[PDB]
RNA sequence: GGAGGGUAGUUCGGGGGAGAACGUACUGGUGCGUCAGAGGUGAAAUUCUUAGACCGCACCAAGACGAACUACAGCGAAGGCAUUCUUCAAGGAUACCUUCCUCAAUCAAGAACCAAAGUGUGGGGAUCAAAGAUGAUUAGAGACCAUUGUAGUCCACACUGCAAACCAUGACACCCAUGAAUUGGGGAGUGCCUCUCAG
């Protein structure tokens, strides 16, 4: 996938965030670049990081995969929710 | 009088279908749509040898008793169907194909549009006899 | 935990209604003229 | 037989001969009226006869009885076909053989399956032994005409679209613009099933035929 | 009549108002086999082999 | 056809007909060339076969178009060979 | 003793591992496709002396029109081509012709 | 394979009750107890309570699927036939 | 002019796995028509038939199979693979002034796949048909021929691991005379040509 390829770029060479907790931070102080969220996260809870992403013009992407693909993205032997980026470094 | 009215110099035309096989032959005239069958008559109503039910002969007898029986309905034309046995068969028509079709020219009648209609499968079901064939 | 649902679940989802029926709005009198 | 009484069976408007067949039938006897049992039959018709030296000698039409006015027996458009000897005079070997199916709809509602089949030609100035074409040409060579038929047929009612297949407006069509694909040769339309009808209008069986000549039966 | 050709079905009703009488057991269903909108009617294929 | 032909000198005729790596010195089949789009001011160098994509640097316009074998170029430019060194 | 070097059928080695079979027009055995025999058939529906009656009797072939034939392609099994006299046992080195065409 | 060849979970019943129907027996006994794949939150956590009745240990999902397996071969059939379906209007 | 990987023509092909449809045919039903035989053989007889068989036309259901085109043609490690459309992951050849720098060849032990028949559990059951039953032929006929007929033949999941599993020819590398053909990629006069088209 070209998303998967953008995301091994910015573990590489930027900063993020793994999981609702941190990331609603991250909205809140307004330093996300970007917001990527997994295919299995409950309705009630994506709807609310979409209004925080709106709130704050912060674009969104839908990953594919659910939370198990997407922590196996980033390299990490958990499961991953939801996604932030707080430093595109090389990628975009 | 039965049939049709209609100037004597005018063609009526009808349908026969001429099924030769090798074991016997069926002469069946019928009109342009398949229903309301006029005639039948096979070559086995014409021997008793059991075994000449297939024979030019016996087909020319069958056709010549159908256009004696069809002269006064007013059935003055035909077209021909032709067939051999078919789907898993000889596909190859029988002795008494050619005898019938002649036998009709000559006994008075008019043909037109000959065409075969034998019926051929575009893929099959197994046929009889072993993978060895018949010995 | 649970009283924590049911407020965001209030207030989220009655912003989806007022959202989608502005949209209706809109776009028919947008087709209209 | 003594119990049965002789019609007569007209073809729609667009055919230069409208009484192109005989038939008989029981007398309405009881409760057998006669004209239920008329109301479904299938007539067979050559395209060569009904229209008038070209390919229309090997072409058939089938036609539906759908009223009985007295004793005419008005039909409408039911299949086509090609006659079986035809096909394979057609037949070489050292080419490809490109068929295609085509599900189309007309105007009026009708559902029409159509069964096109085509050969690839050699050209004059060839001296290789093959003629045969790359799979995705005769993928493209499918879909274009497919494209073709289903345009054109749905824009017209079923007179017209008649008139279209047993007149070789459309043949010249798709020959001409499937040639460029690949050179092809003997592009032909085989046969057309009528798969779905609409629910009988009896103001478009009186359009469809016109003026129904009369008939000196009874 | 709303259901397409073809489809699964399960908990169905022989009379309208019966509250489901056909295919209730485990792993049980039946199958749409056509419908009939000149007389309203539609015809199914039971667990048993039947059609009704 | 009286000449009598060695290994170490092969003819031109013989010679041109081979293929790479199978001459007596294997060698490059390719080259480079300067495109000029229309207007643009500008001159670019191309790969012959460049299987990449390539965008001439001014107006951000796709100047060739990958092919299995040589590239080709868009209509309007036209190019020029350059020496082999 | 290796009587043919194709082995009697059509299929070199490293080209194939199997070929359908097909049933013999004649005694429906199974052979596979490139052993059998095969003619491609085309015959009139009938002779020139029935031909001529039929003919005289009609109006669509009275003037000029052709007759209808019949097309068949026929596949022999070896032993039902044998006896039908479509092949016939050849000499060594006659063996060879190989008749690419028919005429 | 270190305390017993072949048996498995079915050493429990001794010598009785014949081979074959303890090895068909033996089939169903392992999946249901099994821990099967959650999709709604993506954990191996599914476990069984009375048949045909399934709950996850992560998300506390109760699902209801078939006796001796979460997902029986013609529920996947199902499930695409009506997804289509569906699609068609 | 050893191996591996990359980019490109969205290249090439009955290569593989999933869906949705299509085609006539065999068998069985339904509705009309007709009236005395039909089937089968070297010749017949078991079989069916005025309680309407066989034949003709129109439909319906179910299971299998994809004719002709089809070849000293293509693809696959072998066994094998043939209707169309939509999909999923692969594989080889070619092109390259891309990358890397001996990563290789062949093999006891060990592993995976493997036509048909056969076995187990669920489906399905149209055709053909081991066992079996009738009729013939024969000195006899348990056989060949005829009418039937169960298991099987088809699908899913587990087994089995044998073929004239053959090119009766183990794998890798080098040299080696000619002339016509053929399949795929690449380099350098003629026909069609309003978009899977600078084809
Ligand atoms: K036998
Ligand atoms: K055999
Ligand atoms: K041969
Ligand atoms: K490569
Ligand atoms: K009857
Ligand atoms: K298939
Ligand atoms: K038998
Ligand atoms: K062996
Ligand atoms: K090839
Ligand atoms: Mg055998
Ligand atoms: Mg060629
Ligand atoms: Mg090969
Ligand atoms: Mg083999
Ligand atoms: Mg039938
Ligand atoms: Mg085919
Ligand atoms: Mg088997
Ligand atoms: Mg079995
Ligand atoms: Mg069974
Ligand atoms: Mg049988
Ligand atoms: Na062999
Ligand atoms: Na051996």
């Amino acid at each position: 996938d070209t998303i998967n390829t953008k995301i091994q770029l910015v573990m590489k060479s930027g900063k993020y965030v793994l999981g609702t907790q941190q990331s609603l931070k991250t909205l809140r102080q307004g330093r996300s670049k970007l917001v990527v969220i997994s295919a299995n996260c409950p309705p009630i809870r994506k709807a609310e990081i979409e209004y925080y992403c709106t709130l704050s013009k912060t674009p969104i992407h839908h990953y594919s995969g659910n939370n198990l693909d997407l922590g196996t993205a980033c390299g990490r032997h958990f499961r991953a929710c939801v996604l932030s980026i707080t430093d595109v470094g090389d990628s975009d | 009088y039965y049939g049709s009215s209609a100037g004597k110099d005018q063609l009526v035309y009808g349908v026969v279908h001429i099924y030769a096989s090798f074991n016997d032959t069926f002469v069946h005239v019928t009109d342009m749509s398949g229903r309301e069958t006029f005639c039948k008559v096979t070559g086995g109503m014409k021997v008793k040898a059991d075994r000449d039910e297939s024979s030019p002969y016996a087909a020319m007898m069958a056709a010549q008793d159908v256009v004696a029986r069809c002269k006064e309905c007013g059935i003055n034309a035909l077209h021909v169907k032709m067939r051999a046995t078919g789907g898993v068969g000889t596909k190859s028509p029988g002795p008494g194909a050619q005898a019938a079709l002649r036998a009709l020219a000559r006994a008075g009648m008019k043909i037109g549009r000959i065409e075969d209609v034998t019926p051929v499968p575009t893929d099959s079901t197994r046929r009889k006899g072993s993978r060895r064939g018949r010995r | 935990e649970q009283v924590r649902d049911r407020i965001v679940r209030a207030f989220l989802i009655e912003e989806q209604r007022i959202v989608k029926r502005a949209l209706k709005a809109h776009a028919k009198v947008q087709k209209e003229k | 037989m003594s119990r049965k009484e002789w019609y007569d069976v007209v073809a729609p408007k667009n055919f230069e001969v409208r009484q192109f067949a005989k038939t008989i039938c029981n007398k309405t006897q009881g409760t057998k009226i006669a004209a239920d049992f008329l109301r479904g039959r299938v007539y067979e018709g050559n395209l060569a006869d009904l229209n008038k030296n070209e390919d229309d000698a090997y072409r058939k039409v089938k036609f539906t009885v759908q009223e009985v006015q007295g004793r005419n027996l008005l039909t409408q458009f039911h299949g086509m076909d090609m006659t079986s000897d035809r096909v394979y005079y057609l037949l070489r070997k050292w080419c490809t053989t490109i068929e295609a199916t085509v599900e189309a709809k007309t105007a009026d509602g009708y559902g029409l399956r159509l069964f096109l089949i085509a050969f690839t030609k050699k050209q004059e100035n060839q001296l290789s032994k093959n003629c045969y074409a790359k799979t995705r040409l005769v993928k493209w060579v499918r879909m274009r005409a497919t494209n073709i038929i289903r345009r054109r047929l749905a824009k017209l009612d079923i007179n017209d679209a008649v008139s279209l297949l047993t007149r070789n407006i459309l043949r010249d069509r798709l020959a001409k613009r499937c040639n460029p694909i690949i050179p092809l040769r003997d592009l032909r339309i085989r046969k057309v099933k009528v798969i779905r009808t609409p629910k009988f209008d009896a103001q478009a069986l009186i359009a469809a035929h016109g003026e129904v000549p009369t008939s000196a039966e009874g | 009549g709303q259901i397409t050709e073809g489809c699964i079905v399960c908990n169905v009703e022989a009379k309208v108002g019966d509250r489901g009488t056909l295919a209730r057991a485990s792993g049980d269903y039946c199958i749409i086999i056509s419908h009939n909108t000149e007389t309203g009617r539609t015809r199914l294929k039971l667990p048993s082999g039947q059609k009704k | 056809g009286f000449f009598d032909s060695d290994l170490s000198y092969p003819t031109v005729r013989t010679e041109r007909m081979k293929h790479k790596r199978r001459r007596l010195v294997q060698g490059p089949n390719s080259y480079f060339m300067d495109v000029k789009c229309p207007g643009c001011k500008n001159i670019t160098v191309v790969y012959s076969h460049a299987t990449s994509e390539v965008k001439c640097n001014g107006c951000a316009t796709l100047l060739c178009r990958p092919t299995g074998g040589k590239a080709m170029l868009v209509t309007g430019c036209g190019f020029r060979k350059k020496p082999d060194h | 003793t290796t009587k043919r070097r194709n082995h009697g059928r059509a299929k070199p080695p490293c080209s194939r591992g199997r070929v359908r079979p097909v049933h013999c027009f004649n005694c429906s055995r199974l052979v596979p496709k490139d052993k059998s025999v095969g003619r491609f058939v085309v015959r009139r529906m009938l002779d020139q002396a029935s031909a001529r009656d039929v003919a005289e009797a009609s109006l669509i072939y009275g003037s000029g029109f052709p007759m209808p034939k019949l097309y068949m392609k026929q596949r022999y099994c070896i032993a039902c081509a044998i006896h039908s006299r479509t092949v016939r046992a050849r000499p060594v080195e006659d063996r060879k012709r190989r008749y690419t065409s028919k005429v | 394979a270190k305390r017993t060849v072949k048996m498995g979970v079915m050493g429990r019943y001794g010598a009785r009750y014949g081979s074959n129907p303890r090895k068909r027996a033996k089939k169903l006994e392992v999946s249901q107890h099994a821990k099967h794949f959650c999709s709604f939150c993506g954990k191996f956590a599914f476990r069984r309570k009375a048949v045909g009745i399934w709950r996850c240990d992560g998300c506390s999902k109760t699902v209801a699927g078939g006796a001796y397996t979460l997902s029986t071969p013609n529920n996947t059939t199902v499930r695409s036939t009506v997804r289509r379906l569906r699609e068609l209007k």
